[PDB]
């Protein structure tokens, strides 16, 4: 399965820049991007998140741009929630963009 | 103090420190912290109320 | 109510499988057992030191015996070109008969596996030419362990265990290990270099039994005292010296040529014998320095408490107040533990920049994945010794640290100003990353539009000058050692540069990686390394300074180290702990030892096999990086087992997608969480009290799931060994498969 | 002596962990 | 180096210049980008390879969009700094943070082209940083 | 107060950053 | 069990005892305050470190902690 | 069986089981064994939106020892 | 390689790290 199908068929997704099948070819990297920028949602904890934000409206306090409304880290549902949400679009859209450019090449 | 004193805040453990209060109530006899600061920015727990002692704050008006 | 685990009445108190998992995290922690004194603790880490050390000489002797028993090693001195080393021998029942005709390779009997550890060209650069000294070396490592295991044994009885005030005692072992450990031993392998290894260098067998009778020089030790030390330089091994020969030969023992031989493209043994034999001079000069019993030296914590510069007051050393800090290192374990992981995770990283470009092992600059490995390797220890510099740096802070004792010192000033050292860490992270993932991106859309001569190209100017100011005439910058006409070229007032005709033949030769050539594609890589250093310093120097409270949450010392959360209050505390920014970096550290290692592999995969320009034009878009190195080079890999028949590769092609299977098992550790599975297993509680013939038998130990430091740890530790695993299957087939 | 491996390679791969586990379960389950 | 001769001079960027891509529809947009990259330096591989030095026949690289960029970059941080000075002395402040005061915030945004003659204004009186006893700070 | 100690040290760090900047721009050889 | 301390800065809202779910928690008389009352944990080895007591608390910062320590079987929370 | 909660009700009515489910109190006198405390209070407030606050909850030791330990008095 | 005899002794010496690991793993206590 990762021979004959993952390996062998991404021959026609990579190997198009400079063709019309180029977006194909970002879209397929950049969905790779997305996947993985999931996992700083998930695998981390909001109370993390929000030690580091009082680090940094210091900084925000001291040149006098504290913002009236207080940053916040997102919410542990939320935390989760938009961890998921990149996980299943840059996941997707990396097949979206296998199939596309397999077979609008073979076909 | 008085009420609509601005104080300041200077125990440690607290969210509001060295931040700017507004007194609301001054207790007379019991609590040991009998001074109502109605703070203007909330906390974590999303109030902005507390209590504290007569040598805790410092005026600023 | 059981009597285990022994060091803990809490633990051995539990009715569940809790209490088996963390007998086994809080085994091997010496200070958190139940009535463990300080003098006590000292006593049983340092008889412990035995127990590690003698690990590490039985296992060099399994390299030794495992060489001598079943390896090649005299079949390797004829050809070390193209004889491929064993490391060991297969005995696997499970094979097929096509996998044992895989497998017997090299010139052998039965299976072996190809030792991809380079110690073959250690041994023979040292003087081991036959099978017998791979295994007399091997029985004195048994022997040379058992003394350790002894004396660990020894040094636990009650009138030979020492005292408390004699492992404090801190200026005798600056003086000791400095001088003998690090003095000595530099001193005794110069000595062995010279005996031994330099004669058997050419052609001249010298072993226990003649080295009292055979002399190293034919001058012999009488220009040593006489002063006429420059006999000991004179005429070298030749630029046609035929290694381990008596061709070219030389009678010189120190020598000073710099550069690499012309054969073996090593260092020459001459060099490395002044160099050892310079550097226990240094060391034991400066194991001179502290004072000790004899009234005499310098003193540490009179050299901290100083604030007097011949008259005028000052706050202490460079008017900074180092007060204290001698109570602080000494009296605590976890800041000298912090602190030497650190000493020691400079230095690995260190070996591993100057073995690839400076090879100091006979012909081991043409073994091509023996050099790619140990790279690698050395790199990825590097990478936790830094983490857990932070991470018992961290300890320090929640358990040893006490601000009365450190008050008003440098390392109190830390802490106040630690918003602003965050929030600069949070700068430099950010203005990196939004620019040079914003430049491949830019150079991956131009590539794609079929206009790439619209990529953003820098050259890499400011280290393009280092390489021109240490010899290279290829850019032709022309100065600083490149010039003929410096200063420092030709060292004004003495002329004494005896090292720069060797070293200039040494850079500007394009057959080694002394100072590879740099272009545009690395100048946005080492901007990517910078990427992951500051980052990863990030999490581990605020999971540090948060470690004593916060806003969020104070009095976070009161919990110790490792606890999971606050609650959901206030928000929710997930991942607050100063463990828990040990784990987050884990994650940044494999990470940046990821960037530097592909493109440590892709560089010389460049130069192995002649085609510079593929690595040129392609690593300035993420897609060069994607396809012509992660897609195009397994495909040797991946073929290792095929319908058609198996190779020699069918192990690593294993290995490899076992890598991706331990990997991915460590997700379900970290995704999903602890309650989901406490209610899972409340179900199959139930139905095993339900079951008529199988509740004969029932747990001593109540099932529960996991804790929720607990899988993060295991949820660590598969995600660790997947990352392993698969590119070290990668990185060998992908290199052992096009040598 | 290359023999030595069948009989030091299956008391490692059998009889090592079932003397140890049977040790060890055995004395983690003791009163 | 590494082999930066002229890009007018190579045999590379005049073989790159003869299956050109149309940028834009214009029909020579083609052509009207490659004889204004000759005065860059293609290095063997036929692509301008830009100086970050400084050296002045090298500005157009990074120095020229450098004052161009730090211009556009500190003006919007001090359109979003000085909107936050005025509504901090108003009468809730959080529904002018959300909803905007584009009474308020329009002057704001015309006023700003002298912000380094308003910066270092700010710097020299104080009034750019706040003290350290006001502001608020974690336990150590 | 002027701050001599901490802008001592900043100009000679600062002059070493301009001393190895005047042999990349050949002034010094 | 764990160890539930409660310090005198509370006003004696009540929002802890309401809350805890094993029912460690309970008022006693102390003239301290304005309410005149202080949470008191008399039944700490009830306590399942379920930290809803230091959730409902007002006071910044808080006066009711949970320190969790030695876990028996009414602390883990199984039925079985 | 373990901390037995015993409550006394006006009339009939359905009410939810804190082990997952639906049962139906009698009139007068109830009785409900449960396997832990927690149970008992999670089961103590759904009797307050029926208005009832007079419930009890013992803990059975396997000896058969009875122990009163809601409410204190 | 080596000789069929070699083996023999470095797997006798080879108790003797292996007596003393004993007594020193159990001196370190249960
Ligand atoms: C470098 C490796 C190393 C060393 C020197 C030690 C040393 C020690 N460990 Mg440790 N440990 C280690 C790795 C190590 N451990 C690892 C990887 C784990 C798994 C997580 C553990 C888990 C562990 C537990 C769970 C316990 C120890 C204990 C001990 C102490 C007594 C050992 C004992 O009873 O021997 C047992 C004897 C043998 C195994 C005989 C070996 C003979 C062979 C021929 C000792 C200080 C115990 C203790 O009480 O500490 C004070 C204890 O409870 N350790
Ligand atoms: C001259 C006397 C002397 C000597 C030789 C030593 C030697 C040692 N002491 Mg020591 N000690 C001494 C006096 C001495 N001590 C005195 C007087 C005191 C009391 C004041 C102490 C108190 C003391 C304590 C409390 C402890 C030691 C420990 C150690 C061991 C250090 C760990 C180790 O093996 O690293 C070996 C390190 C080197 C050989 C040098 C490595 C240098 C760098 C890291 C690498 C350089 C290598 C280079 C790159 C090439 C390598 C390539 C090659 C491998 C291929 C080592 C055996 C520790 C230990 O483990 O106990 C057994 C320990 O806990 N000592
Ligand atoms: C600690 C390391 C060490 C040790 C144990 C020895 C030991 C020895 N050397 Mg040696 N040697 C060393 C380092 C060492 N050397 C270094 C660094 C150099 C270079 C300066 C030499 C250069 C040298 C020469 C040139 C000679 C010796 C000789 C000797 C032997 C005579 C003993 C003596 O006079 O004292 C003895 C086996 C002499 C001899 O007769 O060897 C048998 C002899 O001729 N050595
Ligand atoms: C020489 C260096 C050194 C020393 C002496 C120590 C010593 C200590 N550390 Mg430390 N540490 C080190 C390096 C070191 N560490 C490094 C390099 C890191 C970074 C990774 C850390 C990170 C670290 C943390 C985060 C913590 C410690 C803790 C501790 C203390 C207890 C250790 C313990 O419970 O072990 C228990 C041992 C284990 C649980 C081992 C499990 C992990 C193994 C290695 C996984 C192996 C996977 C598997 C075998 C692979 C199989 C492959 C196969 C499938 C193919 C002890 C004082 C803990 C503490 O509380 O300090 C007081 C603690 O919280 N250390
Ligand atoms: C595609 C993967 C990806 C990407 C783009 C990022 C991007 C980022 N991470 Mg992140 N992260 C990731 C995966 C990723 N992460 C994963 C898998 C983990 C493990 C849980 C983390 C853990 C992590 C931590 C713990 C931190 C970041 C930080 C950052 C920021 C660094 C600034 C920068 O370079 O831009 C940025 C928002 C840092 C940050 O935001 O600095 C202010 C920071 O503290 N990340
Ligand atoms: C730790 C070092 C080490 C390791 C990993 C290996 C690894 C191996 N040996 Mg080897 N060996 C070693 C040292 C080592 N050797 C030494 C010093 C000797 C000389 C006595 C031998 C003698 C030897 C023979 C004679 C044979 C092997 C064989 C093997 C293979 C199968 C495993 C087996 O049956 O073990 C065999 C183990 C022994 C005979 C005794 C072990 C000796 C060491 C000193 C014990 C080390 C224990 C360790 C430190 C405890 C820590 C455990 C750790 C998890 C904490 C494997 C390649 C077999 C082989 O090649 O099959 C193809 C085989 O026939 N070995
Ligand atoms: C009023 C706008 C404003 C200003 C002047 C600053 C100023 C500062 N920020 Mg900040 N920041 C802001 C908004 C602002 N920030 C917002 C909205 C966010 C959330 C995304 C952040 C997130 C942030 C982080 C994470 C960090 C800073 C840092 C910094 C400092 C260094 C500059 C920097 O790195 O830029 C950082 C800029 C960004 C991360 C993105 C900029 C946000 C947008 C694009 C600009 C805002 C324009 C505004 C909405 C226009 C309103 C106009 C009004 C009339 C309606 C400096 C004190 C860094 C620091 O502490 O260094 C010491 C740091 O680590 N800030
Ligand atoms: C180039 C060169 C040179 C120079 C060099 C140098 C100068 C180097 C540097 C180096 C360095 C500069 C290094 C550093 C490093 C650092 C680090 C590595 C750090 C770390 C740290 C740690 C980790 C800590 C810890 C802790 C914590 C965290 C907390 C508290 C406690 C403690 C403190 C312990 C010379 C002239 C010689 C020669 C020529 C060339
Ligand atoms: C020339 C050049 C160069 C160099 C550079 C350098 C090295 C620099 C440095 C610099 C520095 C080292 C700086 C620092 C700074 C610091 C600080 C301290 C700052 C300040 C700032 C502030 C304070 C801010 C403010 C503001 C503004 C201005 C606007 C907006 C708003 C705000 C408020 C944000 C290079 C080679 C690259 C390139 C070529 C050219
Ligand atoms: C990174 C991360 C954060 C921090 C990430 C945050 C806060 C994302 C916020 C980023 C955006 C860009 C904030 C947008 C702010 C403004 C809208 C920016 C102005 C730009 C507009 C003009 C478009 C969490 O809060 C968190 C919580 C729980 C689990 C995991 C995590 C987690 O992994
Ligand atoms: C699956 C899973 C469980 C359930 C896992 C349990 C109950 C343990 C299952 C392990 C079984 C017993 C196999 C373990 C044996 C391993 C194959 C090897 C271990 C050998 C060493 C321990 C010596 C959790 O409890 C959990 C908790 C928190 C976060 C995530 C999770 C999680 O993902
Ligand atoms: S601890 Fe909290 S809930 Fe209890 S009396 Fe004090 S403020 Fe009220
Ligand atoms: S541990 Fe916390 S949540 Fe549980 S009963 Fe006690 S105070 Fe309430």
């Amino acid at each position: 399965w990762l021979r004959d199908f993952l390996w062998a068929q991404a021959s026609q997704v990579i190997n198009s820049y400079g063709s019309a099948l180029s977006a194909y070819g970002l879209m397929f990297l950049g969905a790779h991007f997305v996947w993985a920028f999931s996992l700083m949602f998930l695998f981390s904890g909001r109370g993390y998140w929000q030690e580091l934000i009082e680090s940094i409206v210091w900084a925000h306090n001291k040149l006098k741009v504290a913002p009236a409304i207080q940053p916040r880290a997102l919410s542990i549902t939320q935390g989760r929630a938009v961890g998921v949400a990149h996980y299943l679009l840059g996941g997707i859209a990396t097949t979206w963009a296998f199939f596309h450019a397999h077979i609008l090449s073979v076909g | 103090v008085q009420r609509g004193s601005k104080v300041r805040i200077l125990r440690p453990e607290s969210y509001w420190f060295q931040d700017v209060g507004t007194v609301a109530s001054v207790d007379q006899s019991g609590i040991k912290y009998p001074v109502i600061v109605r703070f203007d920015k909330v906390n974590y727990a999303g109030i902005n109320t507390n209590n504290f002692a007569v040598d805790e704050l410092i005026e600023v008006e | 109510a059981t009597k285990f685990p022994k060091f803990s009445q809490d633990l051995a108190q539990d009715p569940t499988t809790r209490r088996i998992w963390y007998a086994m995290a809080m085994g091997n922690d010496f200070e958190s057992h139940d009535g463990m004194t300080e003098e006590n603790l000292y006593q049983k880490i340092f008889a412990t030191h035995f127990g590690h050390l003698a690990i590490i000489f039985l296992w060099a002797s399994s390299l030794l015996f495992h060489v001598a028993w079943q390896g090649n090693f005299e079949q390797w001195i004829k050809d070390p070109l193209h004889v491929r080393p064993i490391a060991h021998a297969i005995w696997d029942p499970h094979f097929g008969k096509p996998a044992i005709e895989a497998f017997t390779q090299a010139g052998a009997n039965g299976p072996v596996n190809i030792a991809y550890s380079g110690v073959y060209h250690w041994w023979y650069t040292i003087g081991m030419r036959t099978n017998t000294e791979l295994y007399t070396g091997s029985v004195f490592l048994l022997l040379f362990a058992s003394l350790f295991l002894f004396a660990g044994w020894l040094h636990l009885q009650p009138k030979f265990r020492p005292s408390l005030a004699w492992f404090k005692s801190a200026e005798s072992r600056l003086n000791h290990h400095l001088a003998g450990l690090f003095g000595v031993s530099s001193l005794a392998w110069a000595g062995h270099l010279i005996h031994v290894a330099i004669p058997e260098s050419r052609g001249q067998h010298v072993g226990w039994d003649n080295f009292l009778s055979t002399a190293p020089h034919p001058a012999g030790l009488q220009p040593f005292f006489t002063g006429n030390w420059g006999v000991y330089a004179q005429n070298p091994d030749t630029a046609g010296h035929i290694f381990s020969t008596s061709q070219g030969a030389g009678t010189a023992i120190l020598t000073f040529l710099g550069g690499f031989h012309p054969q073996t493209e090593s260092l020459w043994l001459t060099d490395m014998a002044h160099h050892h034999l310079a550097i226990a001079v240094l060391f034991i000069v400066a194991g001179h320095m502290y004072r000790t019993n004899f009234g005499i030296g310098h003193s540490i914590k009179e050299m901290m408490n100083a604030k007097t510069f011949f008259g005028k007051p000052v706050e202490g050393p460079f008017n900074m107040p180092h007060q204290g800090i001698y109570d602080t290192y000494n009296n605590s374990l976890h800041f000298q533990l912090g602190w030497h992981l650190a000493c020691l995770g400079v230095v690995t990283s260190w070996v591993a920049q100057h073995m690839y470009s400076l090879p100091s092992y006979a012909f081991i600059a043409k073994d091509y994945t023996t050099q790619a490995a140990l790279y690698t390797h050395h790199q990825y220890i590097a990478i936790f010794l830094m983490v857990g510099a932070f991470a018992h740096g961290a300890i320090f802070l929640v358990r040893d640290y006490d601000p009365e004792q450190n008050k008003g010192n440098v390392l109190e000033r830390v802490l106040q100003h630690k918003e602003a050292i965050i929030s600069h860490l949070s700068w430099v992270s950010l203005f990196l990353g939004f620019h040079t993932l914003g430049l491949y991106v830019h150079n991956d859309v131009v590539v794609a539009f079929g206009t790439p001569e619209k990529q953003i190209l820098i050259e890499p100017v400011f280290a393009q000058f280092i390489q021109a100011a240490h010899g290279k005439v290829l850019y032709g910058l022309d100065t600083l050692l490149s010039n003929p006409d410096s200063v420092a070229y030709t060292a004004y007032p003495n002329y004494a540069n005896v090292w720069l005709p060797g070293w200039l033949d040494a850079i500007n030769s394009g057959t080694n990686s002394l100072f590879l050539t740099i272009g545009p594609g690395d100048f946005l890589v080492h901007h990517a390394i910078a990427l992951g250093l500051h980052t990863t310093t990030l999490i581990l120097v605020k999971g540090a300074l948060d470690a004593r409270g916060s806003k969020l949450m104070p009095d976070k010392k009161d919990f110790g180290y490792a606890f999971p959360c606050d609650g959901p209050g206030r928000g929710g505390t997930c991942d607050i702990s100063a463990w828990d920014s040990f784990y987050l970096s884990l994650f940044w550290a494999l990470n940046t030892v990821g960037w530097v290692t592909f493109y440590w592999h892709w560089k010389h995969l460049g130069i192995w096999q002649g085609n510079v320009a593929q690595f040129n034009e392609n690593s300035t878009y993420l897609m060069g990086w994607f396809r012509d190195y992660l897609w195009a080079n397994s495909a040797q890999l991946i073929n290792g087992y095929n319908p058609y028949g198996v190779n020699n590769l069918s192990v690593w092609a294993w290995m490899f997608l076992f890598g991706h299977l331990v990997w991915a098992t460590g997700f379900m550790f970290l995704i999903s969480w602890r309650g989901y599975w406490q209610e899972l297993i409340e179900t199959l509680v139930w139905a095993h009290e339900r079951t008529p013939i199988a509740n004969l038998v029932r747990w001593k130990d109540k099932p529960v799931a996991l804790s929720i430091v607990q899988a993060r740890v295991v949820g660590l530790a598969h995600f660790t060994v997947g990352y392993v695993l698969t590119y070290a299957a990668f990185l060998i087939a992908s290199t052992a498969g096009k040598f | 002596a290359s023999f030595l491996s069948s009989i030091f390679v299956p008391v490692i791969g059998w009889v090592v962990p079932i003397a140890t586990f049977s040790f060890l379960f055995l004395y983690i389950e003791r009163e | 180096g590494a082999d930066l001769t002229p890009c007018a001079e190579n045999p590379a960027f005049q073989a790159l210049a003869k299956n050109a891509r149309n940028t834009t529809a214009d029909p020579q947009s083609g052509q009207k980008r490659f004889e204004r990259y000759s005065q860059a330096l293609c290095g063997p591989e036929g692509y301008p390879h830009l100086i970050v030095d400084g050296r002045l026949d090298r500005a157009g690289d990074f120095l020229i969009p450098s004052i161009l960029f730090l211009y556009i970059a500190g003006w919007i941080g001090w359109v979003g700094r000085a909107y936050l000075q005025a509504i901090k002395k108003d009468s809730d402040t959080e529904q002018k943070e959300i909803q905007l005061d584009l009474g308020i915030a329009l002057p704001i945004i015309a006023t700003g082209f002298a912000w380094p003659a308003a910066a270092v204004k700010e710097l020299l009186s104080g009034e750019l940083t706040a003290k350290d006893s006001e502001i608020t700070v974690s336990p150590r | 107060p002027p701050y001599t100690f901490r802008t001592g040290w900043a100009l000679l760090l600062l002059a070493v950053n301009f001393l190895v900047a005047a042999y990349y721009f050949h002034i010094i050889q | 069990s764990h160890t539930v301390k409660i310090y005198d800065t509370c006003i004696g809202c009540t929002q802890c005892v309401r809350a805890c779910p094993t029912d460690v928690l309970e008022m006693v008389p102390w003239d301290g305050c304005k309410a005149a009352q202080v949470a008191s944990s008399p039944r700490t080895e009830d306590c399942v470190g379920c930290k809803r007591c230091e959730t409902a608390c007002p006071t910044d910062f808080l006066s009711i902690r949970v320190y969790l320590g030695a876990e028996t079987t009414r602390s883990m929370g199984l039925a079985y | 069986e373990k901390y037995a909660i015993t409550w006394t009700s006006p009339k009939a009515q359905v009410f939810e089981l804190p082990t997952g489910g639906a049962a139906t109190m009698h009139e007068g006198e109830n009785l409900l064994y449960i396997a832990r405390k927690e149970y008992g209070i999670a089961l103590g407030g759904q009797l307050r939106k029926f208005k009832i606050t007079n419930y009890k909850i013992y803990r059975i030791l396997p000896s058969g020892e009875t122990t009163f330990i809601h409410p204190a008095d | 390689s080596i000789s069929d005899t070699q083996v023999y002794i470095a797997l006798v010496v080879a108790l003797i790290p292996g007596l003393l690991a004993w007594r020193l793993a159990t001196e370190l206590y249960k």
